[PDB]
RNA sequence: CGCGACCUCAGAUCAGACGUGGCGACCCGCUGAAUUUAAGCAUAUUAGUCAGCGGAGGAAAAGAAACUAACCAGGAUUCCCUCAGUAACGGCGAGUGAACAGGGAAGAGCCCAGCGCCGAAUCCCCGCCCCGCGGCGGGGCGCGGGAAAUGUGGCGUACGGAAGACCCACUCCCCGGCGCCGGGGGGCCCAAGUCCUUCUGAUCGAGGCCCAGCCCGUGGACGGUGUGAGGCCGGUAGCGGCCCCCGGCGCGCCGGGCCCGGGUCUUCCCGGAGUCGGGUUGCUUGGGAAUGCAGCCCAAAGCGGGUGGUAAACUCCAUCUAAGGCUAAAUACCGGCACGAGACCGAUAGUCAACAAGUACCGUAAGGGAAAGUUGAAAAGAACUUUGAAGAGAGAGUUCAAGAGGGCGUGAAACCGUUAAGAGGUAAACGGGUGGGGUCCGCGCAGUCCGCCCGGAGGAUUCAACCCGGCGGCGCGGUCCGGCCGUGCCGGCGGGGCGGAUCUCCCGCUCCCGUCGGCGGGGGACCGCCCCCCGGCCGGCGACCGGCCGCCGCCGGGCGCAUU
RNA sequence: ACGGACCAAGGAGUCUAACACGUGCGCGAGUCGGGGGCUACGAAAGCCGCCGUGGCGCAAUGAAGGUGAAGGCCGGCGGCGCGCCGCCGGCCGAGGUGGGAUCCCGAGGCCUUCCAGUCCGCCGAGGGCGCACCACCGGCCCGUCUCGCCCGCCGCGCCGG
RNA sequence: UGGAAUGCGAGUGCCUAGUGGGCCACUUUUGGUAAGCAGAACUGGCGCUGCGGGAUGAACCGAACGCCGGGUUAAGGCGCC
RNA sequence: GCCGUCGCUGGCAGUCGGCAGAGCGAGAAAGAGAGUGGCGCGGACGCUACGCCGCGACGAGUAGGAGGGCCGCUGCGGUGAGCCUUGAAGCCUAGGGCGCGGGCCCGGGUGGAGCCGCCGCAGGUGCAGAUCUUGGUGGUAGUAGCAAAUAUUCAAACGAGAACUUUGAAGGCCGAAGUGGAGAAGGGUUCCAUGUGAACAGCAGUUGAACAUGGGUCAGUCGGUCCUGAGAGAUGGGCGAG
RNA sequence: CGACUCUUAGCGGUGGAUCACUCGGCUCGUGCGUCGAUGAAGAACGCAGCUAGCUGCGAGAAUUAAUGUGAAUUGCAGGACACAUUGAUCAUCGACACUUCGAACGCACUUGCGGCCCCGGGUUCCUCCCGGGGCUACGCCUGUCUGAGCGUCGCU
């Protein structure tokens, strides 16, 4: 159950606040799941998706164990593009189909220096907190 | 029209009523707004009695009430000199002083100046400085056990 | 909004003009203009006796009558039959009331409130609030009030050193102090028989609070239980002593039906 | 004539400042109707209200008695409850209508003029030096300028105040700088299933996940994601974490100011004027031989003046001290910024405005002012062939579905096209009674099921009776033991809690001589009730039961092995 | 006579306050905390008791000053003359008549082979206590009118009863 | 010997809507030449009420009404409709 | 015969069973009384007591009152281990039924994501009307009409398409107070070129002042600009609650 | 026969009801409670590679700087020797900037006329011409300067 006086659990609120949200807040919500051994290896559960990251997708009609790279990230329309996942137009055309962020797995992450560090904050946070625990 | 046997009524709604209609909906708001204002004044004086100062014994005026005493609004300057407390020092040490009050008798004007004394010999009175005692300040042994009073100060009863 | 429907200078035409005599919108050049306005048969009109915020919302209740209410409602929360009526799945509970020891007033995690549950065979009625989940029909999903569930066992405790933490996220679950009892959780819906889990120092504080027959309340200022009207309710045992038997006249049970008239000549 | 002071008055694009306009929900000052009610209407009511004008602030206004009272007296203002629909006003009709006391919220008190004493002890501004400098200030130095004796500053103000004399007591209180130590805004993060089958276009669905009970849970709010999700993502929980900035609160150093009080006596001083008050007029009020306000006329006093709710004279009393000023809090808030929620409405509703809405459009203008939401999970938004000038079609294709094809969810009625059936010269329609024909339904077409008994054929986890074990009901067990227990009655040196408008050795303050009497503060005793301990009678265990014994019933296992 | 061409959706006794009676619940000569205070749902609920101030009720009556809700008997004494007034002390004591649900008593009686007489019940003429309610008659409190004789005292009164 | 017949259970109290334009017939009856006119008394009707008859008709005659079967009637009828 | 109402303020707790014994309808008060002496193991239903059962009478209704609705609509508290992508709401139906009725249930189809039963609570809760509101659609009806100002015809071109466009030729009209050539006010891009023939131009159009894509207004000397006109309007001053 | 007409049903139209949805309202509550001559509110006109409206902004014009964030924005194109301490985007917002009118201020309201000072280019000091910049409104307080008066005076 929810206690802040300051959040809202309204409806129409919260919706809202998801369609209207900017970008760098769109962000945070396309976040994915990593794959089991990126979890065990990074201590980390999610990580907003990003171009170049390659993953699985787990839901829908193009789910498999097929690995193909993320080529963009439409936060606008909430989707990303994958290769592979594809269909043809009426006239032969390719085009990407969008998936949402979190019917997919990271199976391989797109590594520089901030996202070492993000990746770093999330295991130290979970830390103090399993700590906290025990 | 009148209906038979009845009451005949001057109900007093001739005017815009409807345009000042004061609604109460607000009311646990101010209640919690109070009790929050309450208690941070609390925090801020103690451990000065929350109450406030005390305040002197009074007969209420009229036949209705004068068998009844209550709490008046400040000491008599009268009584505060019986007492020998000085009227500008009193206020200092959460003594309620009232300068347009008198004293028509002398009964009730000693039941105060006893009033006084009393709450005299109840006061904890810390130094300015904490580490340089002075000559009315209360000892150290008795200022570790002050605790702020809640309630009125030596409430009064008939 | 005490302006709907009166932001406009609608004027009646009047009679004459072959149109009814409702007031209209003045101007031109816009559908808006010639329509009928203010009334409440017409569409951006004005509701007939429009709400108001003054509307009596709130009742008083005496405090004899809502402390009679609690102890009607912890009466009747001894009793298998009322709250086997009230869908509990108190079946397999070892006793009415069920007193568990003090312990459980400093019981932390979640996990102990759900282990206490299943060895107080508890949780089968937890098991039957998980499965009344569901959406609510109607609006209320609109306002905030989409999902409804039943209600499940009513915890009560005399002090609460980590109880209403430990057992807050586990559905169904009302958790209550002895001495601020409600008839809102009591009673859910104006029926009696919630089942309820007692502490041992909540259970032996409710002959202070509302005092036995003999002796008055003590944490109430002045109080004390409603007297029975009805001391014996054993209405069929009532009817069969001898004393009331004896005083009976026999009983008529032979049905005189319609004879059938045929005519002597 | 000239020169020089002051006074009164001018001009400057003089140096430096300040006002204007807006918003206006709430607030203060004015001005101010008429619809309406009176079943007519003129006073009255509407109403000191709408409209109009001015002025503000985060609140405003008010506010420390020229008060209330008449008591054994209270003691600024504001707000709430009540007083109270009351005293009172009123074609005494309709109607209107307070205050005091009492209980609460909050609580805070003060400052001038005057009378006086201090060598104007006072203030502004320019220049230079130090400090600080996005709230322009502090210290120092100027035979720098001005203001001000037509009165600035200190003391002091009705609660009295001052000077002196005598006793008594006093070193922290503040201003400007500099340094060190413990609520608010923002940013980033922190639990657990996409496990195994399976439904689906897709699923968040269904089923499963050893004892035990998939896993987390201080997190099972909500939202998103191709249904319907605590565990997929954001979040949620947490006296959770990390990082910035602001504030508040303490502690030291430097340069400054102040040289500060109490009591008793002696002698002194003490107050607001074209204001009060009175007449009259007009408005206003519950205020009535006049509540408040205002104009005009008259016009004060100083043991005076004001009030003391019926005009006036005389006389006692009571209570304040007007005509100068400041002041937080409790209170108000349909505007503004930022939030939270709802037994509200759900696109003719709800704001006029869910959308390029105060928009389009109308009016010279003041103003008036709409209509209008929905493909799909995803544009995958229909390539290509063919007829046509094209609009349009026929194929094909996408999709779970275009029987969803860009004003596309669903797709009603009225109205219309066509097809099928029936019928038709008293307009049609209608009630009752039949008949004929269709549409379909019985998922009809040799027609029920049940118990007992007779007989023929078979087949057995085979019947009764006895034995063992478990469980259960009842027992006046004529009166078995043990228990809890009496909203029962009796005896207790019983160990206690609550209450009492029943009585009564200790102390604090206080009047009087070191004593004695009064208020308040506590034991104790007594009475009523209740709880808990102990003994006896009667008693329940049907809102409240165990062990034994007996009877009976049921079940499981034996044994019975067949005219059952 | 008036409205109605047709179809869809919308469309009219509501809410606040006051009053009256009826009904239901709580408590009961009391009752009520509504204002205030204390201690996610929850702005809820719980509590207050030296927070019951206050409202309504428990007393009416009169314009007001004001007053403000049963008596009888016994013994003794002072006065007037067995009867009346006043003062003392002891006893009893909230009215009566008619009707009146219900209750109580009971003349006699409710059978079985026939008598005596028991224990439990049961019906019943007649006779009683009489609820609520009604009618009637008395009483008592306040205003007012007539009549009239007394009683009290810190104020001897244009006093009070 | 509850003191004529007959029939019938009565008494009593609160709260209360609509109504407050009426109209028609036998008898009686005022004004008027009279009126399907205006105005009264009594009872009964229509209004509020269908149903059988009067061909038709607010009031006439019969008779008043739950949904039905059989029987018999009223006032009216029985050439044919 | 059946339905309902009213009445009997009617009857049933006695289902008292093998710890048994079957009754209390009968013209005429009160006991199926208690005592003291002279083989089988069996026996229907019932009773939501707000329930069930019996008997008798009755039944018109405006205005108006009352009762009962397992009549209906929306939301809230409880409950139904309720329903639902193996298909909710909604909608259609010469399908099967239920109820006096308000209505409801089931079958079939369409639809695509929610919904309902019961105990209570609450109400912006039920339409045939109001010359009702808003929206939609009819018959009238392929009807009234497309008749003010004398008038057209031939050939060709473009084009899918020609009474209406363009060119040529005829025949006509306005007849210098014009149907000519230029301005003011007003309009505001309508001007010009090219393209379209969806909508508009009350037939049509190959055309337009429509739509579309791009262009076009050049000043010492032509106007404004300056003057004053009738007049308007500050300051000083006066008045004024403002 | 068959038209026409009526009824019922299937299908198709016309229409947009119903149902389900809701980034909107409405109501209540809470905290804060802040405009302007340092030029407000409001209005006009402009500003995008392709852009009419809405939105945002002001000739630095769908934004600059700084800070946080950390790889996009997106309908199409493009990639500046744009993009990972050479920081995309978004957010924040303290720096800088902010056209014309408007209390609106040089005077007037036609983009009409000026005046003072300074700077630059024309030629060539001054003039003259063009351009740029800064001032030039009403009231009012303190002070300054310059004055006025057969106002009251003093010495000449
Ligand atoms: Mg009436
Ligand atoms: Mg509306
Ligand atoms: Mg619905
Ligand atoms: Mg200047
Ligand atoms: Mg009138
Ligand atoms: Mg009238
Ligand atoms: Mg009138
Ligand atoms: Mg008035
Ligand atoms: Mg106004
Ligand atoms: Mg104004
Ligand atoms: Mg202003
Ligand atoms: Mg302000
Ligand atoms: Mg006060
Ligand atoms: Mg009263
Ligand atoms: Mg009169
Ligand atoms: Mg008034
Ligand atoms: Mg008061
Ligand atoms: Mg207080
Ligand atoms: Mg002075
Ligand atoms: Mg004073
Ligand atoms: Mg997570
Ligand atoms: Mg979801
Ligand atoms: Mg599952
Ligand atoms: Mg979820
Ligand atoms: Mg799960
Ligand atoms: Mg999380
Ligand atoms: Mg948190
Ligand atoms: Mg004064
Ligand atoms: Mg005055
Ligand atoms: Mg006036
Ligand atoms: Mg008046
Ligand atoms: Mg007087
Ligand atoms: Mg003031
Ligand atoms: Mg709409
Ligand atoms: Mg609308
Ligand atoms: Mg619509
Ligand atoms: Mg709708
Ligand atoms: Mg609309
Ligand atoms: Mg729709
Ligand atoms: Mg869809
Ligand atoms: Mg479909
Ligand atoms: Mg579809
Ligand atoms: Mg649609
Ligand atoms: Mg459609
Ligand atoms: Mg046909
Ligand atoms: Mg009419
Ligand atoms: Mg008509
Ligand atoms: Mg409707
Ligand atoms: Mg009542
Ligand atoms: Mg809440
Ligand atoms: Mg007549
Ligand atoms: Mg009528
Ligand atoms: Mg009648
Ligand atoms: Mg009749
Ligand atoms: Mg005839
Ligand atoms: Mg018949
Ligand atoms: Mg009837
Ligand atoms: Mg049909
Ligand atoms: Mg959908
Ligand atoms: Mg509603
Ligand atoms: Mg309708
Ligand atoms: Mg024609
Ligand atoms: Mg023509
Ligand atoms: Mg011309
Ligand atoms: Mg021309
Ligand atoms: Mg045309
Ligand atoms: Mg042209
Ligand atoms: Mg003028
Ligand atoms: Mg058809
Ligand atoms: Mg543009
Ligand atoms: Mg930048
Ligand atoms: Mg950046
Ligand atoms: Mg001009």
């Amino acid at each position: 159950m929810k206690f802040n006086p300051f959040v809202t659990s309204d409806r129409s609120k919260n919706r809202k606040r998801h369609f209207n949200a900017p970008s760098h807040i769109r962000r945070k919500i396309m976040s994915s799941p990593l794959s089991k051994e990126l979890r065990q290896k990074y201590n980390v559960r999610s990580m907003p998706i990003r171009k170049d990251d390659e993953v699985q997708v787990v839901r829908g009609h193009y789910k498999g164990q097929q690995i193909g790279k993320v080529v963009q990230v439409y936060r606008k329309k909430y989707v990303i593009y994958i290769e592979r996942v594809q269909r043809e137009k009426a006239n032969g055309t390719t085009v990407h189909v969008g998936i949402h962020p979190s019917k997919v797995v990271i199976t391989r992450l797109k590594l520089d220096k901030d996202r070492k560090k993000i990746l770093e904050r999330k295991a130290k946070s979970r830390q103090v907190g399993k700590e906290k625990g025990k | 029209a009148p209906s038979r046997n009845g009451m005949i009524l001057k109900p007093h709604f001739h005017k815009d009523w409807q345009r000042r209609v004061a609604t109460w909906f607000n009311q646990p708001a101010r209640k919690i707004r109070r009790r929050k204002a309450r208690q941070a004044r609390a925090r801020r004086i103690a451990p000065r009695p929350a109450a406030g100062p005390i305040r002197p014994i009074v007969r209420c005026p009229t036949v209705r009430y004068h068998t009844k005493v209550r709490a008046g609004r400040g000491f008599s300057l009268e009584e505060l000199r019986v007492a020998g407390i000085h009227k500008k020092v009193a206020r200092t040490i959460g003594i309620s002083v009232d300068p347009r009050r008198r004293n028509k008798s002398t009964e009730s004007l000693q039941a105060n100046v006893q009033r006084l004394k009393e709450y005299r010999s109840k006061l904890v009175l810390f130094p300015r400085k904490p580490s340089a005692p002075k000559k009315g300040d209360s000892s150290a042994e008795e200022l570790k056990l002050a605790t702020q009073l809640t309630g009125p100060v030596m409430p009064i009863r008939n | 909004s005490e302006l709907a429907g009166h932001q406009t200078s609608a004027e009646s035409w009047g009679t004459g003009r072959a149109v009814a005599r409702i007031p209209r919108v003045r101007g031109g050049g816009t559908h808006r203009s010639g329509q009928g306005a203010f009334g409440n048969m017409c569409r951006g009109g004005r509701m007939f006796a429009p709400t108001k915020t003054w509307r009596r919302w709130h009742r008083r209740v005496n405090t004899t009558q809502k402390r009679y209410a609690i102890c009607s409602a912890l009466a009747a929360s001894a009793l298998p039959a009322l709250v086997m009526s009230k869908g509990h799945r108190i079946e397999e509970v070892p006793e009415l009331p069920l007193v568990v020891e003090d312990k459980v007033e400093g019981y932390k995690k979640t996990k102990e409130a759900v282990l206490l549950l299943k060895k107080l065979k508890a949780w089968n009625d937890i098991k039957k609030v998980y499965a009344s989940q569901r959406m609510r029909a109607g609006k209320g999903k609109m306002r905030n009030r989409r999902r409804i569930q039943r209600r499940g066992p009513c915890v009560i405790y005399n002090e609460d050193n980590g109880i209403v933490k430990a057992f807050r996220n586990i559905p169904g679950i009302t958790l209550l102090n002895v001495t601020k009892l409600n008839i809102l959780k009591l009673a859910p819906g104006g029926h009696v028989g919630r089942f309820c889990i007692w502490t041992e120092s909540a259970f032996r504080k409710l002959d202070d609070l509302y005092g036995t027959w003999r002796k008055a309340a003590s944490l109430k200022s002045n109080y004390n239980l409603p007297m029975h009207k009805m001391l014996n309710t054993d209405l069929s045992r009532i009817l069969k002593s001898p004393e009331i038997q004896r005083a009976l006249r026999a009983p008529r049970k032979k049905i005189h039906r319609r004879v059938l008239k045929k005519n002597p000549l």
